[PDB]
């Protein structure tokens, strides 16, 4: 996942 | 922000 | 689900 | 006091409006009244910081 | 792509 | 699964590589650059509106024009008691340094010069006059006489 | 040491094609009504 | 502002903006608009004049940012006319400017 | 005295705005009744310096 | 040493395109009115 | 990351090679040059309007 | 004393203006009242040398 | 490009 | 005088 | 964020 | 960063 | 290019 | 004679 | 900043 | 920086 | 081309 | 006689 | 400098 | 300046 | 061409 601004972030492990 | 749908589990 | 949603939202706000 | 909000804002000039209807624009140094002077217009965000720390967003409304 | 849809 | 995120960076790189901050840089090279060319040498000329008495008596010099290269300069003609005085004719000596425009009933003649420097001369045939005027219109000076008063020795129709 | 200049070669391709952009003026057109 | 026409008097500026109108307003001392009676656009591929044919307002774009130049226009009952001087690309953009002629 | 105000800065001429409404063109060197005598005109920044350590800039609610 | 003859044809290339950029003079227009 | 920088201080010295201060110093030249086109030889005639 | 002013010059020829309304055009050698005969003509700085060492320019209202 | 957009 | 848009934190 | 901005306003104004 | 006179003026690292 | 601007 | 935009701090 | 534009003005100044 | 008699005359080193 | 411009 | 852009300090 | 009828004459170094 | 022009009518003056 | 042009 990456944000508007050009940089990726993105979680590492998580489940629902 | 969040564009969930490139979200991966 | 969300909760990933929500780690890499705060992932975002943390790191500018 | 007048609380000012922007109502549209850009690199460079950024059109706020105030309480009270009255509307101007604003450059990376000028004289807001009350506000002080500004010291910084982030147009991606929206966001205008001061001289006396306070900062002008988007109207909650308007937002 | 989750898994309540 | 990585070779897909080696592949987006250079895709990043290669389709748009100008990043939005050297985007920025080299429209301000490009502005800069043109200020420059834009940028007139040295002094440009002080608009000034002017008014002279023509003297038609022999022996006397002819008035001068101040021009500039690419500016209107705006020639008003009024007799002695200051009314005006519609253009019969004239002759532009130099039309290839000068372009005159004048609707033809008025008493305004405009000028520009399209040369830098090329100074010539003008004769103006005016309605009550036998004796036309003659100007020297000189292009390049300190000044532009960016409208002048011609206040010609006779009496025109108009007093 | 090529890698700079086939870069400079892209950026050039970019480049000019946006001072061009720039350099356009989009001409207003005056709409009168009845 | 008050256009002064008397010699000596300097020619009143209009700052511009590139691709942006300015569009000037004739009017007499007592503030009542005065129709054009003729123009003549100084450097007219860096600037661009609209006009109707018959009311008091010029508008103008600026073509080129920062080649500036000069403008004459002639009203209705004034034999001497009216001296304008444009400049583009100040720090101010004139999107109207009330053009108080003498007469 | 009478503040003035640039309203136009190129290479060259400045064209100032006094406080009274009148309005003047001005060179590298020129006399200024009250701030003196020209030194520098900067029409980047829109900056004039004058003799009298005074500097002309544009105005704040023009700018 | 083949960087400056280099340089003064592409800045020339420029140069003669400035000049001739400055060269150019826009005869004015004149409209009448109604 | 530093080729991009390279790359492009070639770059705004190949597109624009005419630095701000070269082009004013290019017009400067140039309208100097048509000046020494311009200037008359030595004395113009005066002008008179005899009879 | 009448007082002259530089009204257009080039190589050669300059006209001159004076307080009085006078025109007049001067060449290198020419015969000037007041100042004497003129020295020489200086058309890029708005300048003339008279042999009286009075310097004429262009007018500070006109340059 | 912020983390506070 | 400051264009974000080039920005990195 | 906008630390970094006025950073580099300040670094721009001084050094000029 | 890059400024409007051309020369280019940069933070050097600051984080929000 | 100034600092002033 | 001095052009600011030919400047160099 | 104009400390170099006006000693650049009084050096052309000095030199014809 | 270049004057308009031709002849290029520049300051040394001044900042502000 | 002298310095009293 | 003297064409002064022919000249030089 | 040259005057008009061709033949060339010029000072040698004379600075104000 | 003018010095340089002075010396200059002077020596064309002075050689025919 | 002479000097006393």
């Amino acid at each position: 996942r990456v944000s508007i601004g050009g940089t990726v972030y993105t979680a590492k492990k998580y489940d629902d | 922000c969040v564009s969930m749908i490139g979200g991966s589990r | 689900c969300t909760d990933a949603a929500l780690a890499a939202l705060e992932y975002h706000k943390s790191n500018a | 006091r007048i609380i000012y909000y922007i109502q549209a804002v850009i690199p460079g000039r950024a059109w706020l409006i105030g309480s009270n209807g009255s509307t101007l624009t604003v450059r990376e140094g000028s004289k807001i009244p009350g506000y002080g002077m500004v010291k910084l217009i982030d147009s991606l965000q929206g966001r205008i910081l001061t001289s006396s720390g306070q900062v002008i967003k988007f109207s909650q409304e308007d937002s | 792509p989750f898994g309540a849809d | 699964e990585v070779i897909d995120k080696k592949a987006f960076k250079d895709m990043t790189r290669n389709l748009y590589p100008l990043n939005p901050e050297q985007v920025v840089k080299l429209k301000q090279i490009y502005e800069t650059s043109e200020y420059a060319k834009a940028a007139t040498p040295g002094t440009p000329p002080k608009p000034t509106a002017t008014s002279q008495f023509v003297n038609l008596s022999p022996g006397s010099t002819p008035p001068v024009i101040r021009l500039s290269q690419g500016f209107v300069s705006s020639l008003v003609f009024l007799d002695s008691t200051g009314a005006p005085w519609p253009i019969a004719a004239y002759d532009l000596g130099d039309p290839s340094s000068f372009n005159i425009q004048w609707d033809k009933t008025s008493n305004t003649l405009m000028i520009q010069a399209t040369k830098l420097y090329n100074y010539g001369n003008l004769a103006v045939r005016l309605r009550g006059l036998n004796t036309p005027v003659m100007l020297t219109l000189i292009p390049g000076q300190k000044a532009v006489d960016y409208r002048v008063d011609l206040r010609v020795q006779g009496y025109g129709p108009n007093a | 040491q090529q890698e700079i200049q086939q870069r400079t070669s892209d950026m050039l391709t970019a480049a000019t094609q946006l001072v061009q952009d720039w350099k356009q003026v989009e001409t207003q057109v005056y709409t009168e009504g009845t």
